[PDB]
């Protein structure tokens, strides 16, 4: 006799932390003799940097397949005559210094890099502006967080372009630019494509409009308090952070040497007696970097598969709707209402489950 | 390699033709170094082996722990004295031992058999190894021994030298037990006197020239070079140079040999903290051994370079990207400006650009917006316009 | 302003465990060394412990060593004092203090510039 | 191991004159690595003298201390009513340890 539009967070990771280890001065920091011993190794870490360089570039592409689907950076029309719809709860707000929404303020405030190692450090090091600090990339061990190519303002503006385009101009805007249409002209094929007679909407637009306002009130009530409900990106910025800390804690390990430091093992011993110990330090730190690069590649394949899933979830599905059952996710699916997130995308369904 | 930013993308990818893209590269090259040597006020004239000689060689059950304090000690003479039969040094090189400092030197003189400096070693087996003089497994010091058949023996040998071979427990490391107690081996008790199945656990050596080499007299001095959090009281002949601040060189401070740029510090210590460490236990700050002044170590020869280029098919005009360097004349100091020219153009001059990804110098800044063909990072993109 | 806001007090049974926390704000916590400082009721004052800016250099007092232990975490600007096996003579007010060093050419002077607000710890 | 001794344990004087406090060590304390503090009663201690000779910030010139070797003194002339509190001597050099004295509370006579 009725239906529910139980909109949920479909949290999927776009990217990871854009990392960059410098191999030569992670393994042999503050030593020229150790750099010459890694030259006898030779091309066994720069390729690793090249590997992470390739990894870094694909995080950029994982933004561009999701948010930059449309060809024009369109703005919303300045009147908010959406039809009783509180789309300012998902549109960017220019009154804030960063163009975000009151649900995206919770997205910026739920997932935290606080208890993470190194990402917490390399993060407010850029927000020093107090001492000289010298280099954030050198004072913090040799590990490096690259900044993303597309920041949060342009990612939220690319959400804002399709939030203009979907409601104020129909589903037809994905083929090219925003092609304006009335909103009852947008709804004409939409209810008839899911087998529901459209006159109930056109006699009760206030009721279904307030139902969609109740759905965004439901995601307000869900995303207000629960910390695990934004868990998976939190899990990602847990896990890679663990994969950062497991790197730096393996400089405290010994790997069969007499010291976990390089300065004492090159000061106390002649390198005729110490090459066999410093090469143990080389192969220990280098297998630590090998384990980091293979875990980051296996996770990067997982994050790429999730990012092409999120990009595919509104690829053709902005440009139309389904024909068979569950082609775009759950139920008699209608459209997509994405937001932005730290290191990912956080998503809103449009469903239909009868009652 | 050390001439242009284009000339060092051309070395990090081993190809004379680069393409169009942002190229994260390697070392900034050249960087001339010298040396800084600073080691403290010193007392001089040290208790060497010249006071660890002659008569009154200490007992093997009643040795002492000779507290060698403030002195300078040339450790090369004790290696090159050419009278000592066995040196085996434990994580410290014997040859280059003179290039270090420690807080104290612990020498321990005792006389043992000829088959027992294979047992005076870390973590050994046998009775008189673990019941008479124990060493830790992570020991940082040498073992010195030589034959003393013509000095440590009389007619019939000494009955003053007594190793212990029975005890109910193994010793702790470096532990002394000067007891003269009878021990019990069997059912009938001893109670201060000897008798049936009572062994006297101290045992007199047999020191004769007719006796065997494996039981010959053989004094052992073990030097424990421990490294506490005190100032270095004992050192070696390391004649001292000056203190030049900035300009990255290799240095040595209380035996901590490193390489870095030396700056003034804003950092506060303790009464005797000579070394300040790091999260991943490297070095961040060192107390000066002479003037007790705070210092700071940071690496040089790097800034965070990623040279953007339109490819060598187009032209050789490039631009750079430092990552966390905010270019208020700071990469005069970050990029340590003693490099050759045709780099200093792309360090500080005109075309200064401030970005969240750090500074890009060597290219235009345009108030309009265009397309991206070479992405850079933090919302900026360059190109190549003619 | 500088603030060494500390917490961890109350009534704790003997033989239990506790963890006093000295959070810091207004300065760089990894730039200065740290001090735990205690005062019995009605007596004078008794020193507890010192840890450096990094944690590699810890020292404790004579009636302190073993049970008391000290640590820090620089990412949250917090000092940690961990309590194992409490005894009824350790009823005291505990204070966190920082070590500021006025350098001169003739030596190196030492003082306690900034303090906490005192946390009462009673063992009964 | 340096123990620190003060005399008296509590002093009581009228306001307006000089107040004399003394501190005494166990060894020869080198170069005066000590300090003087004001524990206002119920409150945290507040630093007055550092190095047994030099005043701190927010600390006037009415507090003045001196000493060498073993006997160490503090002189506070013109006793204001905010100057009646518990004062300490506190070593921190020579040993790695920090040691306090037993102190003196200044009262009203
Ligand atoms: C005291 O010990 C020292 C060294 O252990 C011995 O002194 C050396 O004696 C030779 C000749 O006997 C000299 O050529 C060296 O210059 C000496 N000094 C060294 C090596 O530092 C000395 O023989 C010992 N005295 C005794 C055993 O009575
Ligand atoms: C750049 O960093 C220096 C640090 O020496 C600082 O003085 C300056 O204010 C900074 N400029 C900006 C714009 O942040
Ligand atoms: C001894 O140390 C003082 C500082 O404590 C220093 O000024 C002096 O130069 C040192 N002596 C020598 C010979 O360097």
């Amino acid at each position: 006799t009725n239906f529910t539009i139980s909109v949920t967070t479909e949290i999927l990771p776009v990217s990871m932390t854009k990392t960059s280890v410098d191999c030569t001065m992670y393994i042999c920091g503050d030593s020229t003799e150790c750099s010459n011993l890694l030259l006898q190794y030779g091309s066994f870490c720069t390729q690793l940097n090249r590997a992470l360089t390739g990894i870094a570039v694909e995080q950029d592409k994982n933004t561009q397949e999701v948010f930059a689907q449309v060809k024009q950076i369109y703005k919303t029309p300045p009147i908010k005559d959406f039809g009783g719809f509180n789309f300012s709860q998902i549109l960017p707000d220019p009154s804030k210094p960063s163009k975000r929404s009151p649900i995206e303020d919770l997205l910026f405030n739920k997932v935290t890099l606080a208890d993470a190692g190194f990402i917490k450090q390399y993060g407010d090091c850029l927000g020093d502006i107090a001492a000289r600090d010298l280099i954030c990339a050198q004072k913090f061990n040799g590990l490096t967080v690259l900044p993303p190519l597309l920041t949060d303002e342009m990612i939220a503006q690319y959400t804002s372009a399709l939030l203009a385009g979907t409601i104020t101009s129909g589903w037809t805007f994905g083929a090219g630019p925003a092609l304006q249409i009335p909103f009852p002209m947008q709804m004409a094929y939409r209810f008839n494509g899911i087998g529901v007679t459209q006159n109930v909407l056109y006699e009760n637009q206030k009721l279904i409009a307030n139902q969609f306002n109740s759905a965004i009130g439901k995601i307000q009530d869900s995303l207000s308090s629960t910390p695990s409900a934004l868990g998976k990106l939190q899990d990602v910025v847990n896990q890679n952070a663990q994969a950062l800390n497991t790197l730096v804690k393996q400089l405290s390990s010994n790997f069969g040497a007499i010291s976990s430091v390089l300065n004492d093992i090159l000061s106390r011993l002649d390198p005729p007696e110490a090459e066999v110990q410093i090469d143990r330090l080389i192969t220990g730190r280098l297998q630590s970097l090998q384990t980091y690069v293979t875990q980051q590649l296996i996770r990067a394949a997982e994050i790429r598969a999730s990012a092409n899933l999120a990009a595919t979830k509104m690829s053709e599905c902005v440009l139309g709707q389904s024909k068979r059952v569950d082609f775009c996710g759950k139920g008699y699916h209608l459209m997509s209402f994405p937001q932005s997130a730290p290191h990912g995308v956080v998503f809103l369904h449009v469903t239909y489950v009868p009652a | 390699c050390a001439l242009d930013p284009l000339s060092e993308t051309k070395c990090t990818l081993k190809s004379f033709t680069v393409e169009k893209g942002i190229y994260q590269t390697s070392n900034f090259r050249v960087q001339p170094t010298e040396s800084i040597v600073r080691f403290p006020n010193i007392t001089n004239l040290c208790p060497f082996g010249e006071v660890f000689n002659a008569t009154r060689f200490a007992s093997v059950y009643a040795w002492n722990r000779k507290r060698i304090s403030n002195c300078v000690a040339d450790y090369s003479v004790l290696y090159n004295s050419a009278s000592f039969s066995t040196f085996k040094c434990y994580g410290v090189s014997p040859t280059k031992l003179n290039d270090l400092c420690f807080t104290n030197v612990y020498a321990d003189s005792f006389v043992i058999r000829g088959d027992e400096v294979r047992q005076i070693a870390p973590g050994q087996t046998g009775k008189i190894a673990d019941y008479n003089y124990k060493l830790p497994d992570d020991f940082t010091g040498c073992v010195i021994a030589w034959n003393s058949n013509n000095l440590d023996s009389k007619v019939g040998g000494n009955y003053n030298y007594l190793y212990r071979l029975f005890r109910k427990s193994n010793l702790k490391p470096f532990e002394r037990d000067i007891s003269t107690e009878i021990y019990q081996a069997g059912s009938t008790p001893c109670n201060g006197v000897e008798g049936f199945n009572c062994y006297f656990p101290l045992q007199s050596y047999g020191f004769q020239p007719t006796n065997g080499v494996g039981y010959q007299p053989y004094r052992v001095v073990v030097l424990s070079f421990e490294l506490l959090h005190a100032p270095a009281t004992v050192c070696g002949p390391k004649k001292s140079t000056n203190l030049v601040k900035n300009k990255c060189v290799n240095f040595n401070f209380n035996g901590l040999t490193g390489t870095g740029v030396l700056t003034e510090s804003n950092k506060k210590f303790l009464p005797f903290q000579q070394f300040g460490r790091d999260i991943a236990d490297t070095t961040d700050a060192v107390r000066d051994p002479q003037t007790l002044e705070i210092l700071d170590i940071t690496p040089c020869s790097f800034g965070g370079v990623s040279v953007i280029t339109p490819g060598t098919n187009t032209s050789n005009q490039v631009a750079v990207l430092y990552q966390d360097v905010n270019c208020t004349e700071v990469p005069v100091a970050i990029h340590a400006d003693q490099l050759t020219p045709t780099w200093r153009v792309y360090s500080t001059g005109s075309n200064v650009f401030q970005t969240r990804a750090g500074c890009l110098i060597g290219a235009e800044h345009v108030n309009n917006s265009y397309e991206c063909d070479i992405p850079i990072g933090a919302g900026i993109c360059a190109s190549y316009q003619t | 302003e500088v603030q060494l806001v500390e917490s961890g007090g109350g009534v704790v049974q003997p033989g239990r465990s506790l963890r006093l926390s000295c959070a810091a704000s207004g300065f760089t916590f990894s730039n200065y060394a740290m001090h735990w400082v205690r005062q019995a009721p009605g007596k004078g004052l008794e020193w507890v412990a010192v840890i450096s800016y990094d944690g590699s250099n810890k020292y404790y007092a004579d009636s302190v060593k073993g049970r008391f232990t000290i640590s820090r975490d620089n990412s949250k600007n917090t000092l940690y004092l961990q309590m194992n096996s409490l005894r009824a003579e350790d009823t005291a007010v505990y204070y966190c203090a920082r070590e500021n060093n006025y350098y001169d050419s003739s030596g190196y002077s030492y003082y306690f510039d900034y303090w906490g607000q005192g946390t009462l710890v009673t063992v009964s | 191991e340096i123990v620190l001794t003060q005399s008296p344990g509590t002093l009581s004087l009228s306001p307006g004159e000089r107040a004399t406090l003394s501190c005494r060590a166990s060894q020869s304390v080198s170069s005066s690595y000590l300090a003087w503090y004001q524990q206002k009663p119920g409150q945290a201690p507040r630093l007055l003298i550092y190095g047994a000779s030099s005043r701190a910030t927010g600390i006037p010139d009415r507090f003045s201390g001196s000493g060498s070797g073993t006997d160490f003194t503090l002189t506070i002339s013109r006793l204001e009513p905010e100057d009646f509190a518990v004062y300490y001597c506190q070593q921190y050099g020579s040993s790695p340890m920090c040691s306090f004295g037993q102190g003196t509370k200044v009262e009203i006579k």
